RNA sequence: UCCCCUUGGCGGUUUUUUCGA
């Protein structure tokens, strides 16, 4: 009776932003990004990508509550580079990795199949 | 169709309830056909 | 009324039961050699508890006929098989001698609450409160004695990949994480049927009860309900979706006419499966209506294992989130390790391993208690043959990160049961429901839409709190002003 | 009122192609009990279509 | 627009039992009858 | 700072499973791809069943559910069909769903096997995996029993319901020999060697590797037959790429609103 | 000394470490039945009127 | 840091400042007790005996 | 809300808590709060009273 | 009751093999050999057929609804 | 002894009680 | 320079058995 329909785990309602930017009060150059309708699948990859940024002082993420289809990513960067632009870059390059991998798996298969 | 029980019950009842042995045999002939009939 | 049991007769330190009997009996499928011949021949005897005090009883002839230093030398009987001391619910338990007996008692009790196919004509019956599992299974680890319960043919449970790990903290204090994706696949899914009996009748000379689609222009007592759902007969049609307080049978009693109809019970939300109409003993129209309900196992539903591990579905995680082994094997259920050391249900561990061996071996394992020919070392030997850790632990990779979890998790097929205690049958909330007409206090019980009793021990707790305004509010302003 | 007890198909939103009987109806939303699932969702009447 | 067709038990045959008509199959006269499936729409998600 | 350079190596390729190794990528990326194969890979599955007539003992939801679990030949179909909730036309049409018909009745005395061959489809491209080997046992019918129903298969993904999971079993592994000691064996002599262990049998586990990241992600993606196993991988990379592209889009909205 | 009370609920409990020690994670249906009498006031009239 | 920054995501009262690692070379490593010191609030002073 | 478990032995058997709405039909409670109420999750039920 | 369509744990279709398995079961094959012939090696898949009970055969004994 | 389930017994009751 | 809509919260109860924490 109280099962939320499974689509509520990923479908955004009217007005819900897929991502929400919030400033951190405890430290400078730090934000908490709240992704709605998401889980660990998208969060850990972004976290790991942020760990590659030399201008990221702190980066990690949580799903405030597993029964809540919402996650909280915290980013903290150097004074010359905001956590927001860090997030921008951490999206910009993670997509790049997956796109290049798509091309390499596609060619490795076409070379494997009838070749 | 589900009356196999009805025919079986009718044949079974007649054999003890009827003093003639012929009725049980006549029902037995129907009973053998009943395996396919149901 | 004398309770007795059959026992092997022992005249010398040698059996009365020789190979000729056994040779005849292995062929019992063709020839009917049986107990009658065995007792008539004077090989077996029925000892009663009162008679069991003057008999000297061996446990097995294959060992109690040899000697090192004579212990008895005067046996009179020998146990046929000691595992036969267990009962019906107690005989499904694998490795019961490897569990702390109170846990066994709890499983024995829990074997009575496990959902399953209770009878082959369950689809014919218009009986009240029926539950049948979608896919109950023959246990992978069986006692050779559960074949006689015909549990192989009438199982109540599923061989499930149980992971004994406190995972993500929700698999905690008897609660257990469940595999959401498996549930999608119908894992432990069951259907629940409720049956409604209804008969029209002669209320009296002025009034007589009759099934009819009531209409406002003539029927009194009508409510906001959808009578449109009953067909002109005045009865709901099979295959029509119903919900709490929906009208099921348009019974009407003439005055203009009073609506005495039957509506679906409080909080039910079911679908009419089939509608049977007939005449009762008295020849009045009488009908039984059966409403089916598919019960997807959700969070809070109570599960038990064959070892006394009562536990609620703590949370459900998708297969992507469940931990996985070196291969794509995720546990179906994650149980808390702290539930084991305290309960010492080693039979559970041995079951989870023999089920593992049974699924790898591809044969139904034997978990008869006093086996003596199947022990953990032998089982480990069997498992060690399949390229698996001989003790069953595995390197689980975190479902969230994929990182191996530093501890290799004990994981394997274990026969779990789904108990009837689904949470939706218990969840209850109130705000001005009916009142008992005598003491004008909220009614009692969830069917009557009652209110929770704020007992004396709860009051006393408030007394100790000194929250006198709350105590007064609960006992007056929020109860019966 | 009018569409209580009618069979409506949800023609839009996440519940597109869902069948349910209506238990309430306002100018904007109606409470639809799903014929299939054991839940009763409130949905906009312009998103609803009647099969009857 | 029903004459109120019911399905027998042991006969499995549609029998017309109009209102206030005794529920008995036309054949075998068995007193058990079941209502025919509703003609109302029935759809499931298969989930 | 920038993106690592992933590589791929197909070790085994069948029409049922693919065993391949992905390198020079993060452990998180490799596990995310693992998760995506299971949950975030779209496929077509029966998710709508109108049972016109059923006289079997099995319930309409039971019947529907079993049908829902049937793998459908969807390799090009999922790439062209619209998500069921998303179609702009009213109700359903071939553009957003696949209509099915199953009108079957047992008239012969012997029991009728309601196989997947009995699943009539409005399209020849979408059928249960019965091309070429036994059929999915749906129901067994006695003489005179029938089952007549209309059905639609929807485009969905495994996160919503397992029916949309294209995989049979994914054997994902990294650091086959325990060089990073991410797991520490209490007794290494009790442990079987990995299926991809490229190391001799003398030692139980590889010596500890301190400065070395996880690479050589070994896969065995076995399909349930619905989707070709290599397209599953392409679909997981495209689907994860989609989630990140969608997130970038929503983020652009969240940032440009300055 | 013991009565039945309105605005009281009962449910099966499950563990939940993400909830604070002073918090209760209640189901939506219970809240959908239980109500709390909140007095209207100029400070909250807009809220309660639209509510 | 890749692990620590994941653990600190679950502290409510953490001020957002990473403590100096207990082991700095050859590469920064934090002790569990070091991370645990961030969990302890204010200035607590206690001594107990482990089991 | 004031939360209680039926074998109400002491004052800490009725602590007051803040409500958090969640799906799935159950009264979720914090792990440390399990001990005061002595409330295992094997099928226990707890009463929530709303003032 | 009737063969599950998919393996509960992994998702492999197991509904299209029960008749094949029964054919194999007519012979003296041990329950493990049939799975070996059908190629089901992970124990997650093997548990599906090993533990299945085909009760639908009993369900067919009931009089039919012409 | 077992009678052959024969007779209208309800009628037998009703009629003899007159 | 013929009318016409007018429907809004109904209720068993005792006793015994079984079952949950
Ligand atoms: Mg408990
Ligand atoms: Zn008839
Ligand atoms: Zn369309
Ligand atoms: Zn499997």
């Amino acid at each position: 009776m109280n099962a939320p329909p499974a689509f509520e785990s990923f479908l955004l309602f009217e007005g819900e932003k897929k991502i929400t930017i919030n400033k951190d009060t405890k430290v400078p150059n730090a934000c908490l990004f709240t992704i709605n309708k998401e889980d660990h699948t998208l969060g850990n990859i972004i976290k790991s990508q942020l760990l590659k940024d030399p201008q990221v002082l702190f980066a990690g993420y949580k799903v405030p509550h597993p029964l809540e289809h919402k996650i909280i990513i915290r980013v903290q960067t150097t004074p010359d580079y905001s956590p927001q632009e860090a997030f921008t870059n951490a999206i910009t390059d993670l997509i790049s990795e997956l796109s290049l991998l798509e091309e390499r798996f596609r060619v490795a298969i076409k070379d494997k199949q009838e070749g | 169709n589900y009356a196999m029980k009805k025919t079986q019950l009718l044949k079974e009842k007649a054999m003890a309830e009827d003093l003639g042995d012929q009725d049980k045999a006549k029902q037995i002939q129907d009973q053998l056909n009943e395996l396919e009939e149901r | 009324g004398r309770i007795c049991r059959p026992l092997l007769i022992v005249e010398k330190q040698k059996l009365l039961l020789k190979k000729r009997h056994i040779d005849q009996l292995k062929e019992r499928e063709y020839n009917n050699y049986s107990w009658q011949d065995l007792v008539a021949s004077g090989v077996v005897e029925y000892i009663d508890t009162l008679e069991e005090e003057t008999v000297m009883l061996a446990m097995t002839p294959d060992d109690l006929q040899e000697k090192e230093v004579a212990y008895c030398s005067t046996y009179t009987h020998c146990e046929i098989h000691p595992s036969m001391i267990l009962g019906v619910c107690a005989s499904i338990i694998p490795f019961p001698d490897h569990n702390q007996s109170p846990r066994n008692t709890y499983q024995s009790a829990m074997g009575k609450q496990a959902m399953g196919v209770y009878i082959t004509n369950f689809h014919v019956r218009m009986d009240t409160l029926a539950h049948v599992l979608y896919y109950p299974q023959k246990p992978l680890v069986t006692t050779r004695s559960m074949e006689y319960l015909r549990f192989r043919e009438l199982p109540a449970g599923i061989n499930s990949i149980v992971a004994i790990a406190s995972y993500t903290g929700y698999n905690q204090e008897d609660s257990v994480i469940m595999n959401r994706s498996a549930v999608d696949r119908g894992f432990f899914r069951s259907v629940f049927y409720r049956s409604y009996k209804e008969q029209e009748s002669k209320k009296g000379f002025d009034q007589e009860e009759v099934f009819e689609k009531p209409t406002r222009e003539t029927c009194q007592g009508m409510r906001h309900a959808i009578y449109d759902k009953l067909d002109d007969d005045g009865l709901i049609a099979p295959g029509v979706r119903v919900s709490g307080d929906d009208v099921i049978i348009g019974k009407t009693v003439t005055l203009t006419k009073r609506d005495c109809s039957t509506f679906l019970r409080t909080s039910e939300t079911g679908i009419v499966d089939q509608v049977m109409v007939t005449l009762n003993q008295e020849g009045y129209k009488f009908c039984k209506i059966r409403v089916r309900s598919v019960r997807i196992p959700q969070i809070g539903d109570k599960f038990a294992s064959r070892h006394g591990q009562k536990g609620t579905c703590g949370i459900q995680y998708r297969q992507e989130d469940m931990p996985f082994t070196c291969e794509g094997i995720t546990p179906d259920i994650i149980i808390n390790p702290h539930a084991i050391p305290s309960r010492m249900t080693i039979g559970h561990l041995i079951e989870c391993l023999q089920g593992k061996v049974s699924a790898n071996k591809g044969e139904i394992g034997d978990a008869t208690p006093f086996n003596d020919a199947v022990n953990v070392q032998k089982i480990s030997n069997l498992l060690s043959d399949y390229g698996y850790h001989l003790r069953g632990n595995e390197v689980l990779y975190n479902g969230f990160t994929g990182r191996k979890i530093t501890s290799q998790i004990f994981i394997g097929p274990t026969y779990y049961q789904r108990l009837k205690h689904m949470v939706d049958d218990k969840i209850h909330s109130r705000a001005r429901g009916p009142i008992q007409i005598l003491n004008r206090q909220p009614m009692e019980g969830r069917s009557r839409d009652g209110g929770l009793r704020f007992g004396e021990m709860e009051r006393d707790c408030q007394i100790a709190h000194g929250a006198a305004q709350f105590l007064r509010e609960r006992l007056f302003e929020a109860s019966d002003p | 009122n009018e569409l209580i007890g009618q069979t409506v198909r949800i023609s839009q939103g996440p519940y597109k192609g869902y069948i349910g009987v209506v238990k309430d109806a306002t100018e904007s939303t109606a409470r639809v009990e799903l014929h299939s699932t054991c839940q009763t969702i409130s949905v906009d009447r312009q998103r609803l279509t009647t099969v009857g | 627009q029903q004459p109120m067709i019911y399905i027998c038990g042991e006969c499995h045959t549609e029998n017309e039992i109009k209102s206030r008509d005794p529920i008995r199959c036309r054949e075998c006269g068995y007193r058990i009858m079941y209502k025919k499936r509703t003609k109302r729409l029935v759809v499931f998600d298969a989930r | 700072p920038y993106a690592n350079q992933p590589t791929v190596r197909i070790t085994e390729l069948t029409d049922e499973n693919v065993k391949f190794i992905i390198e020079n990528t993060d452990l998180a990326v490799a596990n995310s791809i693992r998760r995506v194969f299971i949950a975030e890979v779209p496929i077509i599955a029966i998710d709508w069943v109108q049972i016109d007539a059923n006289s079997s003992v099995l319930h309409d939801e039971f019947i529907a559910h079993r049908l829902g679990l049937i793998p459908l030949t969807s390799d090009d179909i999922v790439d062209k069909l619209q998500y069921s909730r998303d179609c702009t036309c009213e109700e359903f049409c071939p553009e957003c769903s696949v209509e099915f018909t199953l009108d079957v009745r047992c008239n012969e005395d012997q029991t009728r096997h309601v196989t997947s061959r009995d699943l009539i489809s409005n399209s020849p491209r979408v059928i249960p995996v019965t091309s070429r080997q036994d059929d999915i046992l749906i129901v067994k019918l006695r003489k005179g029993q029938e089952l007549r129903l209309r059905a639609y298969a929807k485009k969905g993904f495994g996160k919503e319901h397992a029916k949309w999971n294209p995989t049979a079993g994914v054997a994902f592994e990294y650091d086959p020999d325990n060089a990073l000691r991410h797991t520490v064996y209490p007794k290494p002599e009790e442990w079987p060697k990995s299926e991809y262990s490229e190391l001799d049998e003398d030692e139980s586990q590889a010596p500890y590797d301190p400065n070395g990241k996880p690479e050589r992600f070994y896969y065995n993606v076995e399909s349930c037959g619905s989707l070709r196993p290599e397209t599953i991988v392409l679909s997981a990379l495209s689907g994860l790429k989609k989630k990140l592209s969608d997130l970038q889009t929503q983020l652009s909205h969240e940032i440009q609103s300055d | 000394m013991g009565k039945r009370v309105d605005f009281s609920a009962r449910t099966v409990i499950t563990p939940d470490p993400n909830l604070s020690i002073d918090q209760v994670g209640v189901p939506r249906s219970i809240a959908a039945n239980m109500t709390f009498a909140e007095i209207v006031t100029p400070f909250n009239i807009d809220r309660l009127q639209e509510l | 840091r890749g692990e620590v920054m994941n653990l600190l995501m679950f502290l409510s009262t953490w001020d957002g400042k990473v403590p100096q690692p207990a082991i700095l070379k050859p590469r920064p490593l934090w002790t569990g007790k070091q991370i645990f010191s961030l969990i302890i609030p204010g200035h607590i002073n206690c001594i107990r005996t482990h089991s | 809300v004031i939360f209680n478990r039926q074998p109400t032995l002491h004052k800490m058997s009725m602590m007051g808590h803040r409500v958090r709405i969640l799906p799935w039909s159950t009264f979720r409670l914090n792990l440390s709060v399990t001990t005061p109420y002595n409330a295992d999750f094997d099928g226990d039920e707890m009463n929530l009273h709303l003032p | 009751m009737i063969i599950p369509v998919r393996c509960f744990t992994c998702g492999k279709i197991v509904g299209n093999k029960w008749e094949a398995y029964l054919g194999l079961l007519q012979a003296e094959y041990t329950e493990g050999d049939a799975l070996d012939a059908l190629g089901l090696k992970r124990y997650c898949c093997r548990r599906m057929l090993l533990a299945h009970v085909d009760l639908i055969e009993k369900l067919l004994n009931y009089a039919p609804l012409e | 002894r077992i009678l052959p389930m024969a007779g209208r017994d309800p009628e037998c009751q009703r009629t003899e009680m007159i």
